[PDB]
């Protein structure tokens, strides 16, 4: 094969990270835990608590323009009843 | 599905292809009988077989 | 801290009796997966097939 | 995108300022908290996208201790955001541990490109 | 847009259809054909419509042959090349009321009434609208209504101005089963009819709907279960750091 | 070795999904790219089903496609199908891009990878729009009209060019042949497209939702991520089934099942929901060639971000400024959605063209201005001398 | 590195066509690769042209056919392209086989490039009978007729194959608008399959007429075979062009200038030239289910000659009988197309049923026992004892 440009990521034994010493890691097999029941009490306080540090940066840029919906829709629909005919006129032309 | 009821068809063992292609067959079967079972049930009235009977006259 | 030291797993660790509990619930889910996979595939591939079948229109004999 | 002897040129003279550090400073420290890295027992030195030649050349001459450290807050942090948890609060880096470690490496490793790029193209006025 | 230029908007009426788990009434579409016959063929066309499909859902084999046969359709030319007609059969689709747009504009004033076929899926509010069109012809138009020689006032038509006068009155139609011809009763079966032309498939689609439903619910649980089990190795993973000791 | 390895084609099969080495923390956002596979895969193979019984013709494409809901066995599945699969293409391909966007997943070294993607958007957009014409409803007529005079903004040929598509005088016979052997060609350029776009994404693997690097720590694609798509595979099959089996045209247009006519344009027109921001950008310029050129623009621009963002480490998980007007740009996106469905008419028509100069404003204002205040917030906010 | 090596989409570009190392002996025989790709380019591009003017139902097929060959510019070359590129796509298929069987270019280390080649070859007979009904002629209607009926052999469930492929009690329209979606999708699976092709031959490289290593003098695709290739691609449209522009028909059958007709099948009937030989191997088996498994084994006993050709060298470039016999079993194979051209008349059957055997002895019996003494000949003609 023909050589190729090198990149960033490699591949199992030469990946391109830096060398790793000192970590220790430990798992367990799937077969010897408890079969998928400590969901409940486990992820239930911490779920909406992922979403109690996001919901913010969501729901204020989504207030701004749900509001801003409404108004213009409000008042798109006073501009076409009879009481907003006069002011129709005006900004139309 | 309990461990023992798990074991005394199964022993350990992961369900094979084969038996999975046939239980999907008798699945097929049944769930399409129970599930029309029901829906013409819940509309029970509406059907033409029941508004064909209906004009005995 | 010694790497002979293994840390705490009793959280997720299966402490009743039963060594096979988990490999059960497993392969049931597994398996439960692939027979409605099967039968799901099976009336797709019917649907399909059958849409080459002669249509409403041309099976009138006359 | 934007070279960190930018950064630190313009960060310095907030710094180096007591109108604007009193005024800039306070603002940071809060975007720091709300960013929330250092409950993953990251620093922000952690954070900078490495895939460029500068931050290689930065990473390579790291000495090894603080390599092999940078190494397993990285794969703590991976870790710990798949689980959807934060880390334990004593495991959390504290502001005073928050050091920017890397960024001479990296301010040396931009000086001397400069040169070179400026040495590459320089004109000669006979 | 004004009220009027957009159209009084159509209410949710409890149509016996709607809901996922609920078919037509067939009593109701064979009753609403009878309407379309007696009343709305005359201006209307249902061309989409082939007489067999209404066999096994609003008539019989022998009825749905009898009503085809009452219409004459052009044969193959005879052994002298000559134009020749035949009654009607059940691969045939129902016949219009006119040969051409031409002389159905003629007889409307210079308005083309649409094909129903597909009127309850070509129309926003459905079912709700074309009942709702159908009793909402007031004697009158409300005062300082101007219209235009020839149209009918009806507020939940765009422009309120419809070509099409209400053809709906009580007791004129005689229903086979018994059932009072109301200007209401007789809406709401036409329509249902109208719906079931719209959509034949109506009934099948929502059994195979529930098959499909609760098998990809099942699945897609089985499916959260099965890759929790697979994952749960890497989930609980632990990692330990001890600084190397300086030397190399 | 083992024979996925070293056979020819197994080994690509092995290199881009079971032995692939991701990183450990990709989350769900990561699971769209194998959706829109499945999407392509399934608006393929239910068109060539429905292709087998439509006739293109003027004259008898709307009928063919009624013959499909009527007569066809099992026809209304395979059309409700891929006429929801569409929309489901669609939303999914938006949430691919927005992931895209937050993740800063456009970034060095995959800007190739964010380019050719945007070249498959194009390319999608284009062939829904020919499929929607082949329907040949009021709404496939008049669409078809307006798209293809998009072109006759261009200075001296204009005219030339869109009589060179239309095939005559306007949408007719010509017009609808080509626009459907156009519809089959598109997808398996789209395919091929798909596989370039995966060969930029295998050399430089996928990002995560940290921004750093991911070569300490990765998993196989096989069974962690096999298991992991399946899960977003079910789900999404069982929003698509609710919509095709109980409410099939919700998200269409009760319009395009009236027979397109040359002579009346429904005061009712709107097009199809995935188009309407763009339509509404377009509407917001009160001249033809700008608002034709800006339409455009809006897809160009994506082209700009790995330029105009300034910051020093990749995506938003860190960045309060950064999160907030990520989130002003989606909800500004859904807004220009509505404006796009609502009338020319006060207050609409401001809000469209502030909406609209948002829009841009994101990718060459706000994103350069405050990715660099950020760059200088981490750097006063710890370093002091 | 040079950018066409770096860069990740160049570098297959310059893999395939411009560094790969050629065997520096390889002969004009090996320029028949490269045609055949510029035939499936042409066959596409003419195809999706004329898609654009055509109308596969069958009462609008042939007239659409006309339409193209009258009314659309150009049109008549668009056809005549399409209608005499397939005969040559057969012609250089025939040849690059040929060679194949010559050089013995199916053996080991080549095995799987011939085995994807067989099936490209049947993919590419599907593909132009379904062409060719598409033009709804005289001959497109029988053709249809008998090839779709093929499969009432099969037991049991053979009938009912047939009136699914069918869409009805016979060959109708139906059967037509699904033959002209599957016409148009088959030829981007020959394209997907001979991308596989490459791939196979990529990894080992091309053999040489010499049948032995290549790897002591190899040059550069660029330029030397770039150039080559250019040779015989220009001699190839030369040939075309007299044909499409001087004698367009010479290669069809007249009785396809004729609207179908159901209820007549033409005394005249004869299938298309390259299918001949497969036809009168049919025809001399006097028992229907015989015939119909006769015919594919035609095809697939391709696949046995790696494993009966026993010689110890590839290629028959040093060897007098495998020579002899090679140039018996190519006549053999013109000869049986002769035979398919004409009548079930005296001489003829038997003629047919004798070819039928030499075309499976070839594989069979010839070649296994022609190279075993061969192997014999090269040792004894030289060793002492
Ligand atoms: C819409 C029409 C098109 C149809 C296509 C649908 C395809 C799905 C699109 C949704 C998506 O991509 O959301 C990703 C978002 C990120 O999540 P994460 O990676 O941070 O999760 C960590 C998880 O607990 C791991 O948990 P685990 O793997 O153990 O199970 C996760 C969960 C996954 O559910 C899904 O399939 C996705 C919703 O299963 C359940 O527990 C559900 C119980 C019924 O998932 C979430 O956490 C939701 C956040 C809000 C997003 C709203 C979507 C905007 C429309
Ligand atoms: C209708 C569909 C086909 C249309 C397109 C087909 C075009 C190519 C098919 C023919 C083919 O592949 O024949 C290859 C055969 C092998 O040849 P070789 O490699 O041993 O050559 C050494 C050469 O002198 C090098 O010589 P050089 O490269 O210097 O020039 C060669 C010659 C090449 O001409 C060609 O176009 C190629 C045939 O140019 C000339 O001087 C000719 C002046 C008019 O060349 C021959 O000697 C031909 C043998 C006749 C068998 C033909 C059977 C066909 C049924
Ligand atoms: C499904 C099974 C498919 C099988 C199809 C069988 C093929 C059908 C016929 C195809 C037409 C072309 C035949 C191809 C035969 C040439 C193959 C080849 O590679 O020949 C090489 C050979 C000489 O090469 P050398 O390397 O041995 O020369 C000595 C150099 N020192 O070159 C030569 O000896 C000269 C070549 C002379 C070719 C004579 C061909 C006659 C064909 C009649 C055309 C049909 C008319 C209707
Ligand atoms: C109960 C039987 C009938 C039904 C269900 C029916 C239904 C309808 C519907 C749904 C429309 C479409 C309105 C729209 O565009 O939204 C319509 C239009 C029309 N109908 Fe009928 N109709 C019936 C009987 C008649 C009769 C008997 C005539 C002729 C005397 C008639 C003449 C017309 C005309 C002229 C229009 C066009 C209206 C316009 O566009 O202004 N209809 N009808
Ligand atoms: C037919 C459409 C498409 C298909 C099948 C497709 C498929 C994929 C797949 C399988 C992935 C990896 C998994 C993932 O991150 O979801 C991916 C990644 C990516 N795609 Fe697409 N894609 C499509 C369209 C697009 C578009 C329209 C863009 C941008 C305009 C795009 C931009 C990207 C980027 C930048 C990534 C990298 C994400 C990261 O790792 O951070 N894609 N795509
Ligand atoms: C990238 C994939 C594709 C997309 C995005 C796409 C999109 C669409 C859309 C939006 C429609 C209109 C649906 C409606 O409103 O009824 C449509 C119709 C159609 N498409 Fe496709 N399509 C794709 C691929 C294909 C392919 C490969 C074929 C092959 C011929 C095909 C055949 C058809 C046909 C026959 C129709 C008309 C019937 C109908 O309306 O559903 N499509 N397509
Ligand atoms: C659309 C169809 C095909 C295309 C585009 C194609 C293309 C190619 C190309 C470019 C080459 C290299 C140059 C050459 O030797 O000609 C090649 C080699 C080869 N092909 Fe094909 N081919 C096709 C069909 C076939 C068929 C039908 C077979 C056999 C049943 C086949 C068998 C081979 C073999 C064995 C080689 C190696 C020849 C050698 O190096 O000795 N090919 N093909
Ligand atoms: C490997 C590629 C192809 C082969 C071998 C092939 C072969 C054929 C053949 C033998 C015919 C009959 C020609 C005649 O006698 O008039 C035909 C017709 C036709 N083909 Fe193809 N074709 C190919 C690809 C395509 C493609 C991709 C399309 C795209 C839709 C296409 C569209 C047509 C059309 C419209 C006709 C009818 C007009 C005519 O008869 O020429 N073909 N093709
Ligand atoms: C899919 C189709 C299969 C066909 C395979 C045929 C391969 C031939 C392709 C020719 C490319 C030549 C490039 C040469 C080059 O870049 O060298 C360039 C020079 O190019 C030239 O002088 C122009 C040559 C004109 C060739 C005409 C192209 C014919 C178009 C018809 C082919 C249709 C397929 C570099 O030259 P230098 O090495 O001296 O610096
Ligand atoms: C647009 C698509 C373009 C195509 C891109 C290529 C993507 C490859 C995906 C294909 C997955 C299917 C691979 C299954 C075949 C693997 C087995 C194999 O190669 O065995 C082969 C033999 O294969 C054949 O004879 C026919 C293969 C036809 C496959 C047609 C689908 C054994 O090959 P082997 O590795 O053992 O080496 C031989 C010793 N010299
Ligand atoms: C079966 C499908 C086909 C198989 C795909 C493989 C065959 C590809 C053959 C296509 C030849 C066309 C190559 C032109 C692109 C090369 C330039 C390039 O990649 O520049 C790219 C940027 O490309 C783009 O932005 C868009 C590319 C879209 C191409 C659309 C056809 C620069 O990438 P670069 O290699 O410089 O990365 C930097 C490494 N330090
Ligand atoms: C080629 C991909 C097409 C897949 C479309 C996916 C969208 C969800 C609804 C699809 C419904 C079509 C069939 C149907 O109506 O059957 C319905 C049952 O559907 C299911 O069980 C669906 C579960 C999906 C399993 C699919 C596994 C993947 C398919 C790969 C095939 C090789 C009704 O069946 P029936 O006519 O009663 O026999
Ligand atoms: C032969 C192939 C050809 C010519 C392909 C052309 C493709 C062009 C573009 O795709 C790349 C184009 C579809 C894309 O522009 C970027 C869309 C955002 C255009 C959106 C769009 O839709 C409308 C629509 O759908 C309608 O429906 C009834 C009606 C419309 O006005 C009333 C519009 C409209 O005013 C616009 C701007
Ligand atoms: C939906 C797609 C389908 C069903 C594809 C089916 C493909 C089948 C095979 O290709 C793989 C088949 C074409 C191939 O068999 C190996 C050919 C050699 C068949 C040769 C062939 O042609 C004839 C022909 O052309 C005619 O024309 C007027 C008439 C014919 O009798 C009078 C024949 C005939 O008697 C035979 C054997
Ligand atoms: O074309 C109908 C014709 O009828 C009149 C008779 O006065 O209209 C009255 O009756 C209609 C039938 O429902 C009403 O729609 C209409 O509002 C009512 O005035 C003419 O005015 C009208 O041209």
């Amino acid at each position: 094969g023909p050589p190729s440009g090198k990149t960033y990521m490699g591949w199992w034994g030469h990946m391109g990270g830096p060398k790793q010493k000192g970590i220790t890691s430990y798992a367990v097999s799937p077969y010897a835990q408890k079969p998928l029941q400590g969901i409940f009490h486990n992820a239930v306080f911490n779920s909406f608590r992922r979403f109690k540090s996001q919901f913010l940066y969501v729901l204020i840029p989504a207030g701004i323009y749900w509001y801003w919906w409404k108004n213009g829709n409000e008042y798109n629909e006073f501009l076409y009843s009879k009481a907003g005919r006069e002011e129709l006129e005006r900004v139309n032309v | 599905s309990f461990s023992s009821l798990y074991k005394t068809f199964f022993k350990r063992n992961a369900v094979f292809v084969g038996t999975i292609f046939a239980g999907a067959f008798v699945f097929q079967t049944v769930f399409d009988t129970a599930i029309t079972s029901w829906y013409e049930n819940h509309n029970k009235g509406k059907l033409w077989k029941d508004v064909k009977a209906r004009i005995a006259a | 801290k010694s790497t002979y030291r293994t840390p705490n797993f009793d959280d997720v660790l299966k402490e009743n009796n039963d060594a096979d509990k988990g490999r059960s619930y497993a392969y049931f889910m597994v398996g439960a997966m692939g027979l409605l996979s099967s039968a799901g595939a099976k009336s797709t591939v019917e649907t399909f097939i059958s849409s080459m079948t002669a249509t409403a229109d041309v099976l009138a004999m006359a | 995108p934007q070279s960190f002897t930018s950064i630190a040129r313009i960060g310095d003279y907030i710094l180096k300022s007591p109108v604007l550090s009193k005024l800039c400073v306070p603002v940071a420290n809060q975007f720091i908290n709300l960013a929330g890295y250092k409950k993953l027992g990251l620093k922000f030195d952690d954070l900078i996208a490495e895939e460029n030649p500068i931050m290689q050349t930065a990473l390579r001459r790291l000495p090894e201790d603080e390599s092999y450290a940078r190494a397993y807050r990285i794969i703590r942090a991976h870790q710990t955001e798949l689980t959807h948890h934060l880390l334990p609060r004593n495991e959390w880096i504290k502001a005073q541990e928050d050091v920017p470690y890397l960024l001479p490496y990296i301010l040396e490793a931009e000086a001397a490109a400069k040169e070179k790029d400026e040495l590459d193209n320089i004109e000669v006025s006979k | 847009m004004t009220a009027a230029e957009h159209g009084l908007h159509a209410p949710a009426y409890a149509w016996s259809h709607n809901g996922p788990f609920e078919t037509f009434d067939h009593a109701s579409i064979r009753r609403g054909y009878q309407v379309y016959r007696e009343v709305c063929a005359a201006c209307h066309s249902l061309d989409r419509v082939a007489w067999r499909t209404l066999v096994g859902v609003s008539h019989t084999n022998e009825e749905v042959r009898n009503m085809a046969e009452e219409f004459e359709y052009d044969d193959e030319p005879d052994e002298q090349g000559n134009p020749k007609k035949r009654p009607g059969k059940l691969s045939d689709y129902i016949p219009g009321p006119y040969p051409n747009e031409q002389a159905a504009r003629a007889a409307n004033q210079g308005a083309l009434p649409p094909d129903l076929s597909l009127i309850v899926k070509a129309r926003h509010g459905g079912c709700d609208y074309i009942f709702s069109l159908l009793t909402g012809y007031p004697d009158e138009p409300p005062a300082g209504v101007a219209l235009p020689p020839g149209s009918n006032y009806n507020p939940y038509f765009p422009g309120g101005s419809i070509a099409m006068a209400r053809v709906l009155f009580d007791d004129m139609v005689e229903y086979e089963d018994g059932t009072p011809a109301t200007t209401s009763q007789m809406a709401k079966d036409v329509t249902t009819f109208l719906n079931w032309c719209a959509e034949p498939e109506h009934d099948e689609r929502k059994r195979l709907g529930l098959k499909t439903v609760i098998i990809l619910s099942s699945l897609y649980l089985l499916s959260i279960w099965v890759k929790k089990f697979k994952w749960a190795g890497i989930k609980t993973r632990k990692f330990v750091f001890n600084p190397p000791k300086p030397r190399k | 070795m083992a024979f996925r390895k070293s056979n020819v084609y197994l080994s690509l099969v092995n290199s881009y999904i079971i032995d692939s080495p991701q990183p450990s923390s990709i989350n769900y956002w990561w699971n769209m790219g194998s959706l829109l596979g499945l999407c392509l895969v399934i608006q393929i193979v239910t068109g060539i089903f429905m292709a087998m019984h439509y006739s293109s013709n003027i004259e008898l494409a709307f009928s063919s496609v009624e013959h499909i809901m009527r007569d066809v066995h099992n026809g209304y599945i395979l059309r409700y199908l891929h006429a929801n699969g569409a929309s489901f293409f669609f939303m999914v391909m938006f949430m691919h891009m927005a992931k895209g966007l937050y993740y800063g997943s456009y970034r060095s070294p995959r800007v190739t990878l964010w380019n050719v993607g945007v070249i498959i958007f194009i390319l999608t957009i284009a062939t829904a729009f020919l499929g929607y014409c082949c329907v040949y409803g009021q709404m496939s007529h008049w669409g078809a009209t307006v798209i293809t005079n998009l072109f006759s903004a261009i200075p001296f040929v204009g005219n030339d060019i869109v009589s060179w598509l239309w095939g005559g005088f306007s949408v007719s016979n010509p017009t609808i042949q080509r626009f459907f052997a156009l519809h089959y060609l598109v997808p398996f350029i789209i395919a091929a497209m798909v596989i370039m776009h995966l060969m930029a994404l295998h050399i430089h693997g996928s990002s995560n939702p940290l921004g750093i690097t991911g070569n300490l720590d990765r998993i196989p694609m096989h069974s962690y991520f096999i298991f992991k798509d399946l899960v977003t595979v079910f789900l999404f099959m069982l929003i698509l089934a609710l919509f095709v089996f109980y409410s099939p045209n919700t998200l269409g247009h009760p319009d395009n099942y009236i027979p397109g006519n040359p002579l009346v344009t429904p005061a009712s027109i709107v097009p199809e929901w995935y188009l309407l921001p763009f339509y509404a950008i377009l509407r917001s310029i009160p001249d033809k060639l700008l608002g034709v050129i800006t339409m455009f623009a809006a897809i160009l621009v994506l082209l700009v971000l790995p330029f105009t963002d300034r910051s020093v480490v990749r995506g938003n998980t860190f960045k309060v400024l950064s999160k907030f007007f990520f989130f002003i740009f989606v909800f500004n996106f859904v807004l220009l959605g509505q404006i796009g469905a609502c009338h020319v008419e006060v207050p609409y028509v401001l809000m469209g063209q502030i909406a609209t100069f948002i829009y841009f404003a994101y990718f060459l204002i706000i994103v350069p201005v405050i990715s660099t205040i950020e760059n200088v917030l981490f750097y006063i906010g710890r370093v002091n001398k």
